[PDB]
This record gives structure tokens, C-alpha cells and sequence, in this order.
């Protein structure tokens, strides 16, 4: 029985897999296009209803039967047309009557090297799991944004819009699903019912094209991704149905690397948004993606978290209402993904902004100490690998800082950020600018990294010990001369009296 | 073998390195001890006297009796370093001792 509990959960997809390849089984006519309609009501509902699909699971394959029979006996090139559809019946019927039900149980939530693989896959399985229940809202939205960005038409337009208020405003996510599912597939319908052969000679999305399955492949992918979402939403609900901290990062490095992976996005994250958006100016290079340089340096500007937390209400909102005007003004288109990737982030960390509401030892040393230090140099080579006039402000920054360097790490807080504030506008500034006026922005952009980086070094409270060594070794600089000196003067002391010596025997 | 082979002449090098250094890390020593009590001063929010340093360059150490945790702790952490670790900490300290002979 264990073949057939192996049937009775990964097998029901054969039966849907060739639904499929009844429906594309050469020249599609009426009865092969509402074959493939069938196929899509079975995995409609399972998104809508989940309890309903489950109840007429086996009863649509019997229904499928059905359909399959009346074709055969009225329709070798004949025989062939015959045939799958006999295929098809045949596997239904395994699946009908002797998997369908331990079907219906699997899914009622309501040697010695071979055992330790077992326990490390086991470990693996449940890990990617968990990673997948929340990220996966993520590739949905990708995905039918790449579709629909490049058949730019007035029936894909619709989804763009799900997915790009429901991305900014999170409790529409189901609805968006929901809906998303049932357009995809009347997109599918549609373009499908347009390679007959009374429809002959695009802004509305349906075309022809002689490939059938190559032409309705892409929508298909959508409807894909999102049951298959579903699915390990449900899947994840079974398993634990049935069946990292601040404190861990000062303990080992495996300790901090947990932490990281929990929480990235946490506190690194309105850094992120702000290298999304010189992504786009930088890839763009319009006149449209200048207002999005626009935004930067005004909420750049407002330098507490609390009050950038105040603006990305409309932040998220502009970006939102840019994605569907530039696509309108793209119907009447591959490089507006930049302008989603950010969607994407920003509204994320609006999350973050609502809900925060609610040998190690040696590295730590090497990024709180000695990393003024690299970023100084970047930012020299950001300045004389490109040759111009912006360049020679870099060169010349990193002259000032190298001098006046020391006393910067020593200073209060006020200042020390002062001044690190002042470099990162000039970066800002250049990044806007070598766009208004047209060698590019990307050793700009490895630069305002890491300038964005040692704020939040400078700003931290591991700092305030590095802080403190530097301000001790100012005082105890005289000691220091101290101890040089007499070190000087035994020694001076020591050859003299050799000397002499020397000079008594002679 | 020969990998061993060469762990103990990157050692031998290392010895040699290191008795190069040596004034230098008797100076620092004297400096690390007398800072990490100023430090202690500055952090609580009061003065850093001269008394401060009481309770503690090659004779002072010696003088000194006021042994230290933390940076006892640290020096073992050290001895206990791979090779490699050591070979590279030994070369650090050879340029941070003559940094006259380097900018030349």
C-alpha cells in the first residue's frame, strides 16, 4: 500500500496534466477548448472553495470519463483523436475509485546512512517550508507583473492592478488571489477561443498565433503559480495541524547568522529602499524616472526614522499610482520592473514601520572600527575610475576625511553624523544629476552602500566603546612620549658607556 | 608532508617576527593596562585621576602588579589562534613597529 498512498497524494496531478493534453491535442476545436475549460473549473475552485473542491473531487474525474467517452465514439489521424482521450479516462479511473479516497484522507487536516539522510532531508523539508508560506506572495506578484508588462494589452492590465494595490495595502492579498485566478483564466479562455477557425482576420489582448500551447503558455504559468501558492499555504497548515533572538547574536557567529536570516529586512530595510530607487535611475535613465529622484532627496532630508515614517504613507501610494500610469502610458515596457521591485520593497517596510510599534568578537572589531577606514577608500576608487568633474569630488573628499579623520570618530554625536550626512548628499546629488544631464551610476551606488552603512555604524551602541578607546588614547598620548623618551635615553646611555669603556683600554 | 613540512618554517618565521616587534609590544602592553582602567573612569562618567593609574616601559610591567582580566583572557585567546592567524597578526605588528622603513 505504499505505491498506492504514494497515488493517493502525488498522482491526482496526472489526471490534471492531461486534462491538459486532451485540450492540446493538435487543431483545437469547440470540443478540445471546452475540454481545457474543465480542466481550469477543477483548479478554480480549489482556490475559491477548498471544502467544495474536495467535495466533487473524483465526481468531476467521473464527469471527466464522461466527456472523454462521447468524443471517442463519434470521432489513423481519426484514431489519434481517439486515443487520448482514451489515455486520459484510463488514468482518471485509477485515481477514481481505488486512490480518490485515501486521496480524501491525506488531505483531512480536520541503512544506516539512510536513516541519518532521512533525518538531515527531514530537516531541510520542514526549513523550506516555513520560507515558503511567507515569501511566496512575492513571486506571484513577480510574476504576473512580468507577464503583463510584456503582452501590454487591456485584459492583462487588470492584473497589474491586482497585484499593485494589493501590494502596498496588505489585507487585500486574498481578494487579490482570488480574483487574479478567475481573470487569468478567462484571459486563457478568451485567447484560446480565438484560434478557431471562424476567428480570423491585440490592443484587447487577444491575438493568434500558430503555436497554441507556446501562445496560452504564459497565462498558464500565472494560474500555476498561484494554486501552487495555495497549495503549500494548506500544505503547511497540514503539517502543524497534525504534528534567533537579540540575545543569540552575542553568543557564537552561528548565533548572529540566525539572527540575520529572521530578521534582515527588519532593520536594514529603509536602507534598502533607498538602494531600489537608485536602481531605477540608473536603468531608466528617462525623464519619467526623475521624479523618483525627486523623492529620494525628500525623505532623505527629513534624517529621523520617526519622520520618514510619517511620509511613507504617500511614498507607497506614488509608487503605486506611477506602475499603472506608466503602463497606461505603454498600451496607449520591460524596464518598469524597477518601479515594482520598489514597489515591492517600500511596502514592506511599511510593514516594519507598523510593527515595530508592537571570533565573533574579532569581527565585530573589523566592522566597528576598522570599516571608516575601507569606506575611505571607496571612495576614492569611485572617483578615479570615472573620469569627469563629479569624480574630482570624490577625490577630494577623501583628502578632507583622511585628514580631519581622526578627530570625526572622536566627536560627539551631532557632529560625527553632520559631516557623514554632508557625503551621502553628494552622492545623492550626483546620482540625480549625471541623469538630468543624459561612464554611469554604478560605482556611485557601491559608494552610497557603504556610506549608508557606516551611519548606522556611527549610530549604534557598539560604537560607543570604540568611541571611548580613542578618546583614552588622546590623554594617555604623554605617557606614551614618556615611555619613547626614557626607552631613548637607556639606550643612548648604554652605547656611551660602551664607548668609553673602549677608550680606557686604549 | 610537506604541508607540516612548511607550518614549521611559516613558525619559524613567526619567532623571528615577533622577537622584531618585541620592544614595541612591551610599550603597548604598558599602554593597553593603564588604558582599559581610563576607560573604566570615562565610562562611569567621572574623572581620570592619577590614582587611576597608581593602582596599576619593561621595568613598569614589572612594577605592576595589578593583574588584570579581561586582557589575560584575551592573550590566551590569542596563544590559541591557528597559525595562520598568528603568521598574519605577526606580520601587522612588524609594520605597525617600523612604519618609518614602510612610507620610505
Amino acid at each position: 500500500e505504499l505505491v498506492k498512498g504514494v497515488y493517493a497524494k502525488y498522482w491526482i496531478y496526472v489526471c490534471a496534466g492531461m486534462f491538459i493534453v486532451v485540450s492540446f491535442a493538435g487543431r483545437l476545436v469547440v470540443y478540445k477548448i471546452v475540454y481545457m475549460f474543465l480542466f481550469l473549473l477543477c483548479l478554480t475552485l480549489f482556490q475559491v472553495y477548498y471544502s467544495l473542491w474536495r467535495k466533487l473531487l473524483k465526481a468531476f474525474w467521473w464527469l471527466v470519463v464522461a466527456y472523454t467517452m462521447l468524443v471517442l465514439i463519434a470521432v489513423s489521424e481519426l484514431f489519434s483523436s481517439i486515443l487520448v482521450p482514451g489515455f486520459f479516462l484510463l488514468a482518471c479511473i485509477l485515481q477514481l475509485h481505488y486512490f480518490h479516497r485515501p486521496f480524501m484522507q491525506l488531505t483531512d487536516m480536520e541503512l544506516e546512512l539512510a536513516a541519518g539522510f532521512s533525518d538531515v532531508l527531514s530537516r531541510v523539508q520542514v526549513f523550506l517550508r516555513r520560507l515558503l508560506e511567507l515569501h511566496v506572495f512575492k513571486l506571484v506578484a513577480l510574476y504576473t507583473v512580468w507577464v503583463a508588462l510584456k503582452e501590454v494589452s487591456v485584459m492583462n492590465l487588470l492584473l497589474v492592478v491586482l497585484w499593485a494595490f494589493a501590494l502596498p495595502y496588505p489585507r487585500f492579498r486574498p481578494m487579490a488571489s482570488c480574483l487574479s485566478t478567475v481573470w487569468t483564466c478567462v484571459i486563457i479562455v478568451c485567447k484560446m477561443l480565438y484560434q478557431l477557425k471562424v476567428v480570423n482576420p491585440n490592443w484587447f489582448g487577444v491575438r493568434k498565433g500558430f503555436p497554441n500551447l507556446g501562445y496560452i503558455q504564459n497565462h498558464l504559468q500565472v494560474l500555476l503559480l498561484l494554486v501552487f501558492e495555495a497549495i503549500v499555504y494548506r500544505r503547511q497548515e497540514h503539517y502543524r495541524r497534525q504534528h534567533g533572538t537579540r540575545q543569540q547574536l552575542d553568543q557564537d557567529l552561528l548565533g548572529c547568522l540566525k539572527y540575520f536570516i529572521n530578521f534582515f529586512f527588519y532593520k536594514f530595510g529603509l536602507e534598502i529602499c533607498f538602494l531600489m530607487a537608485v536602481n531605477v535611475i540608473g536603468q531608466r535613465m528617462n525623464f519619467l524616472v526623475t521624479l523618483h529622484g525627486c523623492w529620494l532627496v525628500a525623505i532623505l532630508t527629513r534624517r529621523h526614522r520617526q519622520a520618514i515614517a510619517r511620509l511613507w504613507p504617500n511614498y507607497c501610494l506614488f509608487l503605486a499610482l506611477f506602475l499603472l500610469y506608466q503602463y497606461l502610458l505603454c498600451l496607449g515596457s520591460t524596464n518598469l520592473i524597477s518601479d515594482f521591485l520598489l514597489l515591492l520593497c517600500a511596502s514592506q517596510q511599511w510593514q516594519v514601520f507598523s510593527a515595530e510599534r508592537t571570533y565573533l568578537d574579532m569581527l565585530k572589531v573589523a566592522v566597528f572600527r576598522y570599516l571608516f577606514w575601507l569606506v575611505l577608500v571607496v571612495v576614492f576608487v569611485t572617483g578615479a575610475t570615472r573620469i569627469s568633474i563629479f569624480g574630482l569630488g570624490y577625490l577630494l573628499a577623501c583628502f578632507y576625511l583622511l585628514l580631519f579623520g581622526t578627530a570625526l570618530l572622536q566627536r560627539d554625536t551631532r557632529a560625527r553624523l553632520v559631516l557623514w550626512d554632508c557625503l551621502i548628499l553628494y552622492n545623492v546629488t550626483v546620482i540625480i544629476s549625471k541623469n538630468m544631464l543624459s561612464a554611469g551610476i554604478i560605482w556611485d551606488s557601491v559608494c552610497f552602500f557603504f556610506l549608508l552603512l557606516q551611519r548606522r555604524v556611527f549610530l549604534s551602541h557598539y560604537y560607543l566603546h570604540v568611541r571611548a578607546d580613542l578618546q583614552a588614547t588622546a590623554l594617555l598620548a604623554s605617557r606614551g612620549f614618556a615611555l619613547y623618551n626614557a626607552a631613548n635615553l637607556k639606550s643612548i646611555d648604554f652605547h656611551r658607556r660602551i664607548e668609553e669603556k673602549s677608550l680606557a683600554q686604549l | 608532508f610537506l604541508w607540516m613540512l612548511g607550518q614549521a618554517l611559516v613558525d619559524e618565521l613567526t619567532r623571528w617576527l615577533q622577537e622584531f616587534t618585541r620592544h614595541h609590544g612591551t610599550m603597548s602592553d604598558v599602554l593597553r593596562a593603564e588604558r582599559y582602567l581610563l576607560t573604566q573612569e570615562l565610562l562611569q562618567g567621572g574623572e581620570v585621576h592619577r590614582g587611576v593609574l597608581d593602582q596599576l616601559a619593561s621595568e613598569l610591567l614589572l612594577d605592576r602588579r595589578l593583574r588584570i582580566p579581561e586582557l589575560e583572557e584575551a592573550e590566551l585567546f590569542a596563544e590559541g589562534q591557528g597559525r595562520a592567524l598568528r603568521l598574519l597578526r605577526a606580520v601587522y605588528q612588524c609594520v605597525a613597529a617600523h612604519s618609518e622603513l614602510l612610507c620610505y
